[PDB]
């Protein structure tokens, strides 16, 4: 439901 | 939260998310009391019963969110856990006695408009704030109903009288408790509800307009059901236990 | 230090909307 966070965490 | 509404922006800028890497999703709420340190209720990492056992490296910490769901770009900021530290005499066994735990965080995160820690009180503001009647304040992205909304919700509460608490259920009650929530008499409802626990309860103390954080969302028994309160772990009780910790790792 | 004063309330003497109902039930 989340948008993804940045993927670099 | 159950009856209560949208945050304004920067109304809770120590509201701090407990995330799940894998699958990303709302894990729990928690409070910026630091640049490096995040508070939160010990059933949120550890609650054996459900088989929840997290560590560091399997959390993320979201400061300065409005959104739920949105990864809000120049505004939030995620942290990496650089330890986690729960009570040692954490009662996840019987009743969520001493239901609290400290997360360091890996770099210090920068304060903004968005993100600010709240404080924690003293034995004098405690003593004069957490009284039967005063209200006091719980955020949260927790379900809406016994659901998901899309911006932090926010609720006043009603602290209730100790008997009463103890009165409204079977469970064990203590010292380092305190429960909340308005009457089936006083007509208003609210409760925190399921997603809002390790979230901070608030108060504003009128002796120095600042903000306190007298409790975390620990218990409840449904959500906001009448005759059922809140239950939230009592801080300032803890708090020895909090300085140790911070006064020594780091 | 400067904990519990919100940048964008309290630092500008702004107040949130429903803060006074806390102010009052003290
Ligand atoms: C004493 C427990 C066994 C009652 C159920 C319960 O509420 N639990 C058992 C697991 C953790 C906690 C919880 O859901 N906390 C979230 C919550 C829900 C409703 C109200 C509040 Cl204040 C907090
Ligand atoms: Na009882
Ligand atoms: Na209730």
């Amino acid at each position: 439901d989340f948008e993804e966070i940045p993927e670099e965490y | 939260i159950v009856e209560g509404s949208d945050a304004e922006i920067g109304m809770s800028p120590w509201q701090v998310m407990l995330f799940r890497k894998s699958p990303q999703e709302l894990l729990c709420g928690a409070s910026l009391i630091s640049d490096r340190w995040v508070l939160t209720a010990a059933h949120c990492l550890l609650y054996p019963p459900w088989d929840k056992n997290f560590t560091e490296n399997d959390l993320l910490v979201r400061i300065g969110k409005h959104s739920r769901t949105r990864y809000e770009r120049n505004i939030e900021k995620i942290s990496m856990l650089e330890k986690i530290y729960i009570h040692p005499r954490y009662n996840w066994r019987e009743n969520l006695d001493r239901d609290i735990a400290l997360m360091k965080l890996k770099k210090p995160v920068a304060f903004s408009d968005y993100i600010h820690p709240v404080c924690l009180p003293d034995r004098e503001t405690a003593a004069s704030l957490l009284q039967a009647g005063y209200k006091g304040r719980v955020t949260g992205w927790g379900n809406l109903k016994e659901g998901q909304p899309s911006v932090l919700q926010v609720v006043n509460l009603p602290i209730v009288e100790r008997p009463v608490c103890k009165d409204s259920t079977r469970i064990r009650i203590t010292d380092n408790m305190f429960c909340a929530g308005y009457k089936p008499d006083e007509g208003k409802r609210g409760d925190a509800c399921e997603g809002d626990s390790g979230g901070p309860f608030v108060m504003k103390s009128p002796f120095n307009n600042r903000w306190y954080q007298m409790g975390i969302v620990s218990w409840g028994e449904g959500c906001d059901r009448d005759g059922k309160y809140g239950f939230y772990t009592h801080v300032f009780r803890l708090k020895k236990w909090i300085q140790k910790v911070i006064d020594q790792f780091g | 230090a400067d904990c519990g004063l919100r940048p964008l309330f309290e630092k500008k003497s702004l107040e949130d909307k429903t803060e006074r109902e806390l102010l009052e039930s003290y």
